[PDB]
RNA sequence: CAUUGGUGAGCAGCGAAGGAUUUGGUGGAUUACUAGCUAAUAGCAAUCUAUUUCAAAGAAUUCAAACUUGGGGGAAUGCCUUGUUGA
């Protein structure tokens, strides 16, 4: 422990993410197992992709993705010390953010990364996705909510939402 | 085989001089190839010396 | 002869953890590992506790009065010492992680920063016994949303300041009808707030925080609160504030980063006073003494401790230890200093006495593998893997010749002949020993003749014969003088990894693979004796061996091996968790030694936990280097399979407990050990055990002061002897007067004249009453002068000791005295007039 | 009854002695608090843990036990202590003069129920107040309203009321107002316990010819009753999961278990507990768990759980039996033996008279475990036999113990009561090992022994003979036959030369070992009953029957020391590791401390209980004893580890300051005439020389990033004439310079710098002579002879050139030489440093 | 560096007269033990 | 003849209302004993939440912020930087 949760949208499967490297997929209303994973290193958070077939693991410095029986396909070198993952399953693009302040849009269809956006404001505190329009609002340390879109270089609006940590 | 090795090499088989050596990863310079021999008292040492029927057991094989 | 206790942790002066001043300013007291040594900066004697923690210290704290010491390790288990009697109280489990540990000033109190919470427990009376649970709490405050990094008292014990993770810090009040005071967090900080001050007087309080911030804070109107009056930053823009102190009554700030940097500063004013550089790594905890001249500044990489005098701009104290890095050590042939080869390429010359080094020597571009002296003490030799055999004056500290081979080939043994002419050296890239002449640099030969790498070296001292030995399994003996060069060579079952000889030179003994000691006769090869070492091996197992200590054979050898100075005992150590102590004679094993008990090292422990072992495999090898604070702590920088690493390539594993090099003193009944923590030096005192030499009804010490008081000096003294008290020795000897010592001295028998040449050794170098013991000594010497030749090596360590006596003291007095007597000559017998 | 080396510490190996146990809820956690003598522990329910033991013990044994709420109320004598944490926050003495028995909490009231039936009611001064502290009433109950109160208990809802029963009836009073109530019918036999149901108004009674009775106090009847023939009802407890169980607990040790809905018997567990230490005193179901604690007399606290149903339909028919689930034991009866199993202080093993070796931990209870008796199988593969019906080995009257070989083969001997064989125990497995040790002459063993290196084994004969036998093989290696009495004690010296053996004939036999010939015999007065041999001073020592220790040289074969002092039979002794005391415990109800050196009994304790065994610590930090009643050990600590003590003699009162503390402090000066140095540190002769080059060397490299402007005054914002100036003009006045040398003396090696260097180097050279005279003095003193000389030095080194350029005048002329002529006699020191170099040299080399 | 890291045995140290005093010579600590300075009379 | 070959059939010996292998589960120990929960100078433990909100305090890089990149060549369009044009 401790562990990160994560519903596929269809909520039939249930992804744990341990800190110490016990990553697990399951069908958790049929009570069958699709994958697990001791790696033995420090996990962050997980996603699934457009399935349940997929998933990504936010580990110690680099991303994986795996499939449904839990093989490694990709280890992402761009995406490097992400704390949080996102989806964006009408885009199909995989966000991370992290220790770095760098928001990074990858393609999982093409495998090409998207967008590297520099936040210039240290290591992202909080990210959420906005379902209505995929805009990404990342929380900072100095108390502000930042909106980001992966085709503008400087966030479309920024928030004072707190004084310390958001 | 080379698994064959690892798991030999874990079990603690292996010794690179008078030094045992459990780490799969060490890497093995020239020189240190000759060294490179079956620990004492090693199931497999004594397996491969009963073979040949050259089994001493002052030695301890 | 068999008793030894642990004397000293030498080598290292600072692991990590809280280093903390004494109150009266005269000892520096630092976390080594699991151990707390204690330094006295104004007798310059150092000692540390016999107590080990099970890991790595993480706070300590000295009471007031001096009187107790609590010391709390990682995972927060804590254990209370009486300080003067330096006996273990008790042992305490908090059971979270502790950051901090702080005594009252009143010392009824003390205050302890587990986790969020602020717990404060009454401190047990040193004069009571020990009982079951001695410690009383008197409160817990929970405040804090997250750990709490520091904690501060009042100079009056009202008031504790608490600095924790989350960006505050609070007051709290230890009375609850005062509770009302003391109610503020105090906020507005944009990182970890590192601490929280008082003023001298109660009214202001200073906080800094990671980021480079200090907050001044009073209590004034905008009806009445505290809010921040003025706000100063450091401008360290990489480096981020690592810890901080500060002394009231001087008002004096002092900050260390993450730069290596560490800043001076006046408060309220923020005026800079200094700023320097302690190296590259981070600045890990200051302190500052009572009356605030000292500051201590240490650093967890490289183990370095600096006390700092800044008034005068002048350092006290510039140290730097050495962890998991020694691979030889040698005593000076006086007892006085070890001298160290290090894997980072330096050697290191320590004054025992006082724990420090006096002198570092940084020609080596590698890992020195072996360091002698010759029997003039004044050069050393040194052989390293880099290609090359260095000799070293000491009176100058100058490399004043270096050895070459004609190829670079990586020396891994050394020794030197007696007349200090030659210098041999044996490699495992080659088979061959390399031999070089000392007045010129050439190479006079290379020794062939053995079928794989020589591991190990000796010249006899008397005969001048060279016994070498290798993994091929002989020992080949060459004689290199003379016309004949003959090599005999031995045969042993199994591989030689070490070697010594016998201080006679008769007699050579060898630690082998197969965990034996064999002893052969030199003039005649036959093997004399054999010590079946291996099941005395304590080898510990490893979290990430899959097969039992039982089962394992890394470890079930001595690497090291070394014979007493009367050839009657042989200590040996090697990659195990044991030393062990032999008596040649009987083949029998006399003592065994517990090399470390710190789980932080891997060897320790024969079994472990198995509530550790999961489904996938050991929690303890699970890589949590990813959950750090920092990037320079999250930061993997390994090489692949790599036996050791190295300074900017940090290896996976955790260190091993093992001993590269025992060895014996010359001086005293002591030997060291080059381990991973440093250096051990286990030493036997003759105060604690009682043990009678030919006793009988009659003899009592009150009979013995009875004989001093009817002036049977010589009856006394022999029946002091007979008791063997140091006290009673010691008040019979000084109680016999000036024109007795003759009688006295030519009268003693024979069988106790090596116990009065000893005390007379261990005595004198601290004594007072030299002109006394040289009298002593004088008679003694010409009373019995041909005895002590005849047996040299029954002597030999007394006669060491007493000649230690005469050349570091008395000379130094007489030369004092005639450098007066001189210049009074000149000075009164020259005009100096216009 | 005290010492001045030995202070109690605590009494382990102990873990209820058969008063019934108090339960306690914090939060969702269940505690246990058992009694044991006249302190309490509290163990943690869910791992049975120790958490805290009573801090100071009672007066008298604790008779009843109470807890609510971090709270603890323990009944002794006429006495009620309220502790938290085991600290004694409150104690109230009743005025009775009589005992009290039970206690009852509840809201404001703490009721206390004495063996006169009477019971007194206490109530909190302000119902904020954590416990009652002050008297309210008391109520007596006469012979004619019922017998004597069996319990006072308090159903739930029942304001101001308490429910006392007695042998005969159930009485309620009212305690604001001190009515009684109601009383009810009498039941034909007496009432043994009583128990409030978990349902409302419903109390069980539980009686001594075996009726379970369901009490209902507001129907004032009866409404089920439960019979359980020829059992004595001893506990009652109600299950609180949700099914209707109910647990009876009697005294022939058995646990019987009810389903009161089904009306059946679901399970019984027999022999819980020992019948004869009182069967099951308490048993209690844990709050809406499965899982029900009971305990006995016999030093022991297990638990039982309740698995869940197998069938999934039914269910509550088909119940399993309760299982084992965790437990805490000790002895049951006194330990006949005890030793240490480490150095470390670690371990104990302790053997005792109810024939059970166990292991006891000092550090951790849970760690105490007991060494198991499983046989192993025989080499040859014939049968072992004996019956089948197993029972534990006879009580164990010796042990030997080397940690030397701990984990390859055996390494404790045990010699059994009235057997001809010794016994092997392996301590790494915690089980007895693989061989059985003879004695091959038709004996009894009476002595063990073990050889320091582990691979030896000695037994001691009732008939004389001395069999060695090999520790890893079990093989029969030599036989000695000296002795032709019983051989008392073996030991053997740490280099495995020499053997000694005492035995009932008073002799002392000296043999060699490695060689198998008889070194001497020597004949004592007396029968030796014990011997415990020192390995380091090579020293041991002997019991004898005319009550007298002998302490025996083993190099010299010669007795040294003898102690005489008790008057009765010596049952124990032992040495201190560093060889310098002997304790030792007779059957005199004394334990008494010897001092070797000088023969003294320095200490004594007359003790309350005979102990039978005593042994030290090897760390010396403990002692521990067994005495006759009791069946834990006695930790003792050593004052000695944290303080001094002196030898004088206490056998005076019952039963030369640096002699007596062991110390001798060495003179400031041996005599006049003698050079001396100073008592400080030997390198501030070096500092005060060379101190500038040490400066020069501390300074920085380079020059510090400091501010713009620094504030003069930095170091003061954080008179006419000098003290030392003014010492040395009254010192020239007077012609004594001494306060003026002291004061030297104790200055820093900066402030000697300062005060010589600053000296008036102008005309007419007054200071400069009169210090000059002060270190002439100083040198006729014979004493701080090198800070004298550096001083000097200085002196030449700061106004060399005044000095220089202005000799020939009078003064300083004069003032020097008398220098030279007070310095000139200090050559001898150079004659005994070169004739010490030359010979010590010459000597040493050749 | 790193190739001696990955084989060297031991461990890899990170890759880097005039007249003076030798106590000058020496590491900051109250003590010395050897006093003459640097230069020989040869030297000199 | 040897069998430090396999599979068996039988003796001596050992030998207390059996013995010998194998295996699932649970408990204790595997570091050295100061009790549960919370918003914690106290309250709760049957919770409260029908006082839980006011006041006070609290906003620096004037966003400084990839110390985080396998090698060699490149960069239409991105991105970064600098200059410039028009508002």
């Amino acid at each position: 422990g401790p562990y990160h949760i994560k519903y596929a949208k269809n909520g039939t499967h249930l992804l744990i993410t341990g800190r110490k490297g016990h990553v697990a997929s399951m069908d958790w209303r049929k009570g069958q197992l699709r994958a697990e994973l001791f790696l033995n290193e420090t996990c962050h958070s997980a996603t699934y992709l457009q399935n349940e077939q997929y998933f990504a693991v936010a580990q110690k410095k680099y991303t994986f993705i795996y499939d449904h029986e839990g093989t490694e396909l990709h280890r992402l070198k761009q995406h490097i010390e992400a704390r949080h993952l996102d989806f964006l399953p009408y885009h199909y693009l995989l966000v991370t953010a992290g220790e770095t302040g760098w928001l990074k849009y990858h393609d999982v269809s093409t495998g090409q990364l998207v967008s590297e956006l520099r936040t210039k404001a240290g290591p992202t505190m909080a990210m959420a996705q906005n379902p209505w329009n995929a805009v990404m609002h990342l929380g900072h340390s100095n108390g502000t909510v930042s909106l980001w879109s992966p085709s503008m270089p400087e966030p479309l609006v920024k928030l004072l939402s707190a004084r310390g940590p958001v | 085989t080379i698994q064959d090795a690892v798991k030999f090499i874990e079990q603690g088989h292996v010794r690179v001089g008078p030094n045992l050596i459990n780490d799969p990863a060490y890497l093995v310079t020239r020189n240190m190839e000759d060294y490179v021999t079956w620990v004492d008292n090693s199931k497999i040492k004594k397996t491969l010396l009963r073979y040949r029927n050259q089994i001493d057991d002052f030695d301890f094989s | 002869k068999s008793d030894f206790k642990f004397s000293n942790l030498l080598g290292t002066v600072y692991r990590q953890g809280n280093i903390t001043f004494s109150d009266d300013g005269k000892q520096l007291l630092s976390p080594v590992g699991n151990r707390v040594s204690v330094f006295d900066l104004i007798n310059n004697k150092s000692f540390t506790f016999e107590y080990e923690h099970r890991k790595n210290i993480a706070a300590i704290d000295l009471n007031k009065q001096g009187t107790l010491l609590i010391s709390i390790d990682e995972d927060g288990r804590a254990i209370l010492v009486n300080f003067k009697a330096r006996n273990v109280l008790h042992h305490f489990n908090f059971k979270e992680k502790c950051s901090a540990v702080k005594f009252s000033p009143d010392g009824r109190l003390f205050a302890l920063a587990s986790g969020r919470f602020l717990q404060i427990w009454k401190t047990p009376d040193v004069n009571k016994d020990r009982q079951f649970a001695p410690f009383v709490r008197h409160r817990v405050h929970a405040g804090h949303f997250q750990d709490i990094t520091s904690l501060t008292w009042s100079q009056d014990s009202r008031f504790i300041l608490t600095t924790s993770k989350d960006l505050s810090a609070k007051i709290w009040s230890v009375d609850s009808e005062e509770k009302n005071l003391a109610a503020t967090t105090f906020n507005g900080h944009r990182d970890y707030v590192m601490g929280a001050f008082f003023s001298h007087d109660q009214e202001k309080i200073y906080t800094v925080s990671k980021d480079g911030a200090v907050f001044v804070w009073e209590f004034t109107k905008r009806k009445y609160s505290w809010r921040i009056t003025k706000k100063h930053f450091f401008y360290a823009n990489q480096a981020k504030v690592k810890c901080v102190t500060f002394h009231p009554a001087t008002r004096l700030l002092a900050v260390g980063f993450t730069s290596g940097e560490f800043r001076l500063y006046d408060l309220p004013d923020f005026t800079l006073i200094q700023q320097l550089s302690m190296g590259q790594n981070p600045v890990n905890t200051v302190s500052v003494n009572q009356t605030g001249e000292w500051l201590a500044f240490g650093s967890s990489k490289l183990g370095q401790l600096l006390v700092y005098e800044w008034q005068s701009e002048s350092y006290i104290l510039k140290q730097q230890g050495h962890f998991d890095s020694t691979n030889s050590l040698a005593y000076s042939p006086d007892g006085s200093r070890v001298v160290t080869a290090s894997e980072d390429g330096k050697i290191k010359v320590w004054d025992i006495t006082s724990g420090f080094c006096l002198a570092t020597f940084e020609e080596h571009t590698s890992s020195v593998t072996a360091v002698q002296f010759a029997k003039r003490g004044q050069v050393m030799f040194s052989s390293s893997l880099d290609g090359t055999v260095r000799a070293w004056d000491l009176i100058r500290y100058r490399n004043f010749r270096t050895f070459t081979g004609t190829e670079r080939i990586q020396f891994n043994c050394l020794a030197v002949d007696p007349s200090g002419e030659v210098v041999c050296a044996g490699s495992l890239d080659n088979f061959d020993i390399h031999v070089w002449s000392v007045q010129t640099g050439q190479l006079l030969d290379a020794l062939s003749g053995h079928e794989g790498p020589v591991s190990c070296l000796s010249f006899s001292q008397e005969n001048s014969v060279l016994a070498s030995a290798s993994w091929d399994k002989t020992i080949r003996i060459w004689s290199i003088f003379g016309r004949s060069q003959q090599v005999e060579p031995i045969e042993v079952y199994s591989d030689v990894l070490a070697l010594s000889m016998r201080p006679d030179g008769k007699e050579v003994a060898v630690s082998t693979l197969k965990g034996q000691i064999s002893i052969f006769n030199i003039e005649d090869a036959k093997q004399v004796g054999n010590i079946d070492c291996r099941k005395d091996i304590i080898s510990g197992r490893f979290n990430q061996d899959r097969f039992t200590a039982k089962n394992s054979e890394r470890s079930k050898f001595f690497t090291t091996i070394h014979y007493s100075f009367d050839g009657m005992a042989i200590v040996a150590g090697g990659n195990n968790n044991s030393i062990c102590l032999y008596d040649v004679p009987n083949e029998v094993l006399l003592k065994r030694f517990i090399v470390s008990r710190n789980m932080a090292l891997n060897g320790t422990l024969e079994f472990l936990n198995s509530k550790k072992m999961t489904e996938a495999g050991s929690l303890d090898l699970i890589d949590d280097a990813g959950e750090n604070s920092d990037l320079e702590d999250r930061i993997d920088n390994s090489l692949p399979g790599s036996q050791r690493g190295g300074d900017l390539s940090t290896r996976k594993m955790r260190p091993e407990v093992r001993v590269t090099s025992v060895q014996f003193s010359p001086t005293a009944n002591a030997f060291a050990a080059a381990s991973t923590e440093g250096l051990l030096i286990y030493s036997t005192n003759d105060t604690i055990l009682f043990d009678p030499f030919d006793l009988d009804v009659d003899v009592t010490p009150h009979s013995t002061v009875e004989a001093l008081r009817e002036k049977q000096f010589l009856n006394a003294l022999v029946m002091a002897f007979r008791l063997n008290e140091e006290y009673l020795i010691n008040k019979v000897y000084e109680a016999i007067p000036i024109k007795e010592i003759p009688l006295v001295a030519s009268n003693i028998p024979a069988i106790y004249l090596p116990r009065i040449l000893k005390f007379i050794g261990d005595f004198a170098i601290e004594s007072q009453h030299i002109e006394f013991n040289l009298i002593w000594i004088k008679a003694l010497l010409s009373a019995s002068g041909g005895y002590i030749n005849e047996h040299k090596y029954l002597f030999s360590t007394a006669m060491r000791s007493i000649q230690r006596f005469i050349v570091r003291v008395a000379k130094e007095v007489v030369n004092t005295t005639t450098d007066n007597k001189y210049t009074y000559r000149f000075l009164v017998s020259t005009d100096g007039s216009m | 009854k005290n010492s001045k080396i030995f202070s109690p510490f605590r009494i382990i190996g102990n873990v209820s002695n058969g008063v019934p146990f108090a339960t306690g809820t914090l939060g969702s956690t269940f505690y246990i608090v058992t009694c044991v003598g006249k302190t309490f522990q509290i163990y943690d329910a869910n791992t049975l843990h120790l958490l805290f033991v009573s801090e100071k013990e009672t007066p008298s044994s604790i008779v009843a036990l109470s807890a609510h709420f971090h709270y603890v109320y323990a009944a002794y004598e006429n006495k009620v202590g309220i502790y938290k944490r085991g600290i004694e926050e409150h104690l109230l003495e009743l005025e009775t003069d009589a005992n009290v028995e039970h206690l009852c909490i509840f809201g404001d009231y703490l009721c206390a129920s004495t063996d006169d039936n009477s019971i007194f009611i206490y109530k909190k001064s302000d119902p904020q107040d954590k416990y009652p502290s002050e008297f309210y009433t008391k109520l007596t109950v006469t012979e004619i309203q019922g017998g004597e109160i069996v319990s006072l208990q308090h159903l739930a809802t029942y304001l101001n009321k308490l429910t006392v029963v007695t042998k005969s009836n159930v009485l309620l009073f009212n305690v604001r107002t001190g009515k009684l109530v109601f009383t009810s019918n009498e039941f034909p036999d007496q009432i043994t316990t009583a128990e409030p149901a978990p349902v409302l108004d419903i109390i069980a009674l539980g009686t001594v010819t075996g009726e379970v009775i369901m009490f209902n106090m507001r129907k004032g009847k009866r409404i089920r009753t439960i019979k359980i023939p020829q059992s004595r009802i001893s506990s009652l407890s109600f299950r609180t999961d949700g099914s209707s169980h109910l647990s009876v607990g009697t005294s022939s040790g058995d646990l019987i278990f009810y389903d009161l809905d089904r009306r059946s018997r679901i399970h019984v567990l027999k022999n819980i507990h020992r019948e004869s230490y009182g069967g099951v005193t308490q048993a209690t179901f844990l709050n809406g768990q499965p899982i029900i604690v009971t305990s006995g007399g016999d030093n022991s606290l297990k638990e039982y759980v309740f698995d869940p149903s197998l069938s999934q339909g039914s269910g509550d028919v088909v119940v399993q039996p309760p299982r084992y689930l965790r437990s805490r034991g000790g002895h049951s009866q006194p330990p006949s033996y005890i030793a240490f199993a480490d150095s470390q202080s670690h371990f104990m093993l302790s053997a005792s008279k109810d024939r059970s070796l166990w292991s006891f931990s000092l550090r951790k209870d849970a760690q105490s475990q007991e060494m198991s008796q499983r046989l192993h199988k025989k080499q040859d593969g014939g049968r072992v036999g004996g019956s089948t019906i197993k029972s534990k080995f006879p009580e164990i009257v010796a042990l030997a113990i080397e940690n030397a070989r701990i984990g390859e083969w055996e390494n404790i001997i045990t010699a059994h009561k009235d057997e001809k064989f010794a016994r092997t125990w392996d301590m790494r497995n915690k089980r007895v090992g693989r061989w059985t040790f003879d004695t091959t002459d038709d004996g009894f063993v009476k002595s063990v022994a073990m050889s320091q290196c582990g691979n030896f084994g000695f037994i001691g004969s009732s008939n004389g003979s001395i069999t060695i036998y090999n520790m890893q093989s079990g093989i029969l290696r030599k036989k000695y036959k000296l002795h032709k009495r019983a051989v008392t004690g073996i030991s053997l010296d740490g280099m495995n030369r020499k053997m000694v053996s005492c035995g009932l004939d008073g002799i002392v036999g000296f043999y060699d070992f490695n060689k198998s010939t008889l070194l001497g015999k020597l004949k004592l007065d007396a029968p030796i009953t014990a011997m415990v041999y020192h390995r380091s001073s090579d020293l041991f020592a002997l019991a004898l029957d005319d009550l007298s220790i002998v302490v025996i040289d083993a190099v010299t074969q010669r007795v040294v020391r003898q102690l005489w002092g008790h008057s009765n039979r010596i049952t124990a002794f032992d040495f201190s590791p560093e060889g310098r005391w002997i304790v030792s415990a007779s059957l005199d109800s004394t334990i008494r401390t010897w001092d070797l050196p000088t023969g003294g009994c320095i200490d004594g304790i007359i003790v309350d209980n005979v102990a039978t065994n005593v042994k030290f610590s090897p760390n010396g930090d403990l002692l521990a004893t067994t005495h006759v009643t009791g069946n834990g050990i006695c930790i003792w600590t050593n004052r000695a580890q944290f303080k001094t003590v002196s030898t004088r003699t206490i056998d005076e009162s019952e039963f030369l300051n640096d002699i007596d503390f062991n110390t001798y402090t060495s003179l400031e000066q041996i005599d006049k005439e003698l050079l001396t140095l100073s008592i400080g540190p030997r390198s501030k002769m070096n500092t005060l020389l060379h101190l500038d080059v040490i400066r020069k060397r501390s300074k920085p490299k380079e020059a510090p990033k400091k501010s713009e402007k620094l504030p003069f005054f930095l170091q003061l914002s954080g008179g006419f004439e000098s003290h030392f100036t003014k010492q040395l003009r009254e010192g020239s006045q007077s012609k004594d310079y001494s306060s003026l040398l002291a004061t030297l003396i104790n200055f820093s090696p900066a402030a000697v710098d300062l005060e010589i260097r600053s000296l008036n180097s102008f005309e007419p050279f007054d200071e400069i002579v009169w210090f000059i005279d002060a270190l002439t003095q100083g040198l006729k003193s014979n004493k701080n002879f090198e800070l004298y000389e550096t001083f000097m030095s200085l002196l030449f080194k700061a106004h060399g050139d005044v000095i220089h350029a202005n000799n020939k005048n009078q003064d300083i002329a004069s003032a020097l030489q008398n220098w030279e002529d007070v310095h000139k006699k200090e050559d001898r020191l150079d004659d005994l440093v070169k004739f010490c170099m030359g010979v010590a040299a010459f000597v040493t080399t050749a | 560096y790193k190739l001696d890291v990955l084989s060297s045995v031991h461990f890899v140290p990170k890759p880097a007269r005039v007249e003076t005093p030798t106590i000058s010579m020496e590491d900051a600590q109250p003590l010395y033990m050897s006093n003459a300075s640097s230069l020989a009379p040869q030297e000199i």
